[PDB]
RNA sequence: CCUACUUCACAAAGCGCCUUCUAAAUGAUAUCAUCUCAACUUAAUACCCACACCCAAGAACAGGGUU
């Protein structure tokens, strides 16, 4: 409070650089949380009108995970307008020819339909590494929660973990495996 | 009545405990008390109230004006307190009631700027084909009122 | 267990058994997962009942020697398979897109290259029918089809 | 004067001179500086809150396009905290 | 961000919540450091803006905008 | 694309010529076996990109040359 008029303002509506980590994840929820963040949603001061969208960086987006078997089961088609131009391409092969493309095509979706939806996918950046340029590191200020709790396998349990699991059943003493 | 630390065992909320009510309510009379202390010796800068008036609630400060469509049977100039009062807060503490805060406690005073009417709006109906065409112009009566103060009581 | 120890002579020893831990807080049972309350609140999560109910190679054991009853004994199975092509289990290898939840083997779905109208859309199967009766500590229930 | 700003109706030019002095009566060490809050400083549209402290503890702080400006701004906002004529204040009684 | 201190009235009928305000703490803060296409283009990609924003419009759309708009506060 | 032939002649053509790159083992559930909607292992380049006069460029505009 207390500030002046043009300072308030511009304290108010300005946008802010947002990090989300995209490894494990699937496209979907990184997309939720990506265009809620692009609309400006996620703003007490939201309206459509006033363009109130912030800036998005997802990085390590070749390393996201469709839940089941998604990767051979969902297929990106498009058209180019020529006589028999129709191209559908498996998640599989879109991933492998450019592995930015599934969280792109994901958050295009989510985003609504009408004439602001290209100035807000243009807010937002994609990198596929984790290597970030730094005219953009300079720049994030909150870096947003994975949305999916990342499982870990045998290698990253601790010997307090196993040892604090319990296990639970007699093997027959003579039994090959 | 045992089971393991596994990845459906626990709850994934967080358990949070609530405290007894003993020292709680120790905790709530003392925050009461120092409200009051800060309410009695002026520890707020000007305040904001949730007033319901006619039919609707209105974020109100002091100083300033509001819009009201219906005559209100007064003219203009008299002062008026706002009962129904159900938010008061300053920059540091807030008071809200269930769902009301007392006449004793709130005093919000308004005065009656001026009666108008609404600009004159278009009430058009028309079915296609049916010759459906019907229209009226009406003006709706509005008094607009200037909120003058915002006090407040040390009665908690 | 035991181990068939070649060299030529060739011979079997019995190495290292295990037994049960000494406090099931449900006994009376007829299976571990019935006798330690893990009736309905296990996952494909957790490789620790797991990694105990498999094969140094990946392969289960059979329900004779395990005493699973028969539910949890497919859960079991079910949960394997989602565990291994999820990528939990390095270590129990024969001798790249990341995955979860996988019902069906990754190398045997055709795409749905025509997924139908709106009333008749071939859906694409996520998690298992068998892991339906867990407990359920969401709101909405557990979407299988997505 | 209802709705207006201090500064609004008391034009001042460089408030970190007056602020300083001020301080200097008071009897309180010239304030420190710091970038407390910012966005996008590489950027065409930076933000930047520079806060203005006083012995381990801030006077002040106001946002800005630029480190300069939201320094002068913050510093008008710490002159009106210490001359009382803040946004906050008690309103006139009639 | 959490810390507010809630309490009920004694008779129970309002609801008294206190909340000061959270300051930056000192060690939390940083020192301050001391054609026509082609034009679209730059400006595009320097405002992260589509290129359709910067193309000017006929003399209808410039003659119904409003010169003096109603100014609140 | 015009060296020849042919219609033919500052050139356009063809009948003329040139160029055109799902499967194996291993293996559990079900200790044998088993291809496994079990786990794994293995078996697009190019092309294109800085007045006026004549033109192999061209409807106009454009384009190339004007040493």
């Amino acid at each position: 409070s207390s500030f002046s008029r043009a300072p308030q303002q511009w304290a108010t509506f300005a946008r802010i650089w947002y990090l989300l980590d995209g490894k494990m994840q699937p496209p979907g929820k990184l997309a939720a949380m990506a265009s809620i963040r692009l609309q400006g949603l996620h703003k007490p001061v939201y309206h459509a009108l006033s363009d109130c969208g912030d800036h998005v960086v997802i990085m390590n987006t070749r390393h996201i995970a469709f839940s089941g078997n998604k990767w051979e089961q969902k297929v990106y088609s498009s058209h180019t307008g020529y006589p028999g131009g129709f191209r559908q391409v498996t998640a599989a092969q879109l991933h492998l020819r450019d592995p930015v493309a599934i969280v792109k095509l994901a958050i295009y979706g989510m985003l609504p339909k009408n004439l602001h939806r290209r100035t807000m996918m243009e807010r937002l950046h994609l990198f596929p590494d984790e290597y970030i340029p730094e005219d953009i590191l300079k720049n994030l200020v909150e870096e947003l929660p994975q949305p999916r709790k990342i499982p870990k396998r045998l290698d990253e349990y601790t010997q307090e973990e196993i040892d604090a699991f319990p296990r639970l059943w007699t093997p027959p003493e003579d039994y090959r495996l | 009545g045992y089971v393991p630390k596994t990845s459906l065992s626990s709850p994934p909320w967080p358990e949070v405990v609530l405290p007894d009510p003993v020292e709680e309510t120790r905790h709530h009379a003392e925050v009461v008390k120092k409200v009051n202390e800060m309410i009695v010796t002026g520890q707020y800068g000007r305040l904001f109230a949730v007033v319901h008036f006619a039919s609707r609630q209105w974020k109100v400060t002091s100083e300033d004006l509001i819009l009201i469509g219906n005559e209100l049977d007064l003219a203009c100039g008299e002062r008026i307190r706002l009962e129904k009062v159900l938010l008061v807060g300053a920059d540091n503490f807030t008071l809200l009631g269930k769902p009301l805060l007392g006449k004793d406690l709130v005093r919000v005073e308004a005065t009656v700027i001026e009666k108008t009417e609404s600009w004159p709006r278009i009430i058009m109906r028309f079915r296609k084909r049916k010759n459906f065409k019907k229209k009226r112009i009406v003006t709706t009566p509005q008094t607009v009122l200037r909120i003058n103060s915002i006090e407040i009581a040390p009665c908690l | 267990f035991r181990e068939v120890v070649e060299t030529t002579i060739i011979e079997g020893r019995i190495t290292a058994t295990p037994k049960e831990s000494p406090n099931p807080p449900n006994p009376s049972g007829q299976c571990p997962i019935c006798r330690w309350n893990l009736k309905h609140k296990y996952n494909y999560d957790d490789v620790l009942l797991l990694s105990q109910f498999i094969r140094p190679h990946g392969g289960m054991l059979p329900r004779k020697i395990t005493g699973l009853c028969q539910e949890e004994h497919r859960k079991i199975e079910e949960c394997v398979k989602m565990a291994h092509r999820a990528g939990l289990l390095p270590n129990h290898r024969p001798r790249q897109l990341n995955r979860y939840l996988t019902r069906w083997a990754p190398g045997s779905v055709k795409p749905i290259y025509k997924k139908g109208p709106r009333w008749n859309r071939v859906r694409m199967p996520v998690g298992s029918p068998l892991l339906r009766d867990n407990v359920c500590y969401s709101r909405t229930p557990w979407k299988l089809y997505h | 004067m209802t709705g207006k700003e201090l500064f609004e109706m008391w034009k001042i030019i460089n408030p970190m001179g007056l602020l300083v002095e001020e301080l200097k009566k008071r009897n309180v060490s010239a304030p420190e500086s710091r970038l407390t809050r910012q966005s996008g400083g590489t950027t065409a549209l930076p933000l930047y809150f520079v806060g203005l402290y006083c012995d381990k503890k801030l006077i002040a702080e106001g946002p800005g396009e630029t480190v300069l400006v939201a320094e002068e701004e913050a510093a008008r906002v710490a002159l009106r905290k210490l001359y009382g004529f803040t946004e906050n204040r008690r309103p006139w009684n009639y | 961000n959490c810390n507010v201190e809630l309490a009920l009235t004694s008779d129970g009928r309002t609801i008294v919540c206190y909340h000061p305000s959270v300051d930056i703490p000192y060690e939390h803060t940083k020192p301050i450091p001391r054609e026509e296409g082609p034009m679209i283009e730059q400006l595009s990609k320097m405002f992260f803006t589509t290129k359709h924003r910067w193309y000017p419009h006929g003399r209808y759309h410039r003659c119904r905008k409003n010169l003096n708009p109603p100014k609140d506060r």
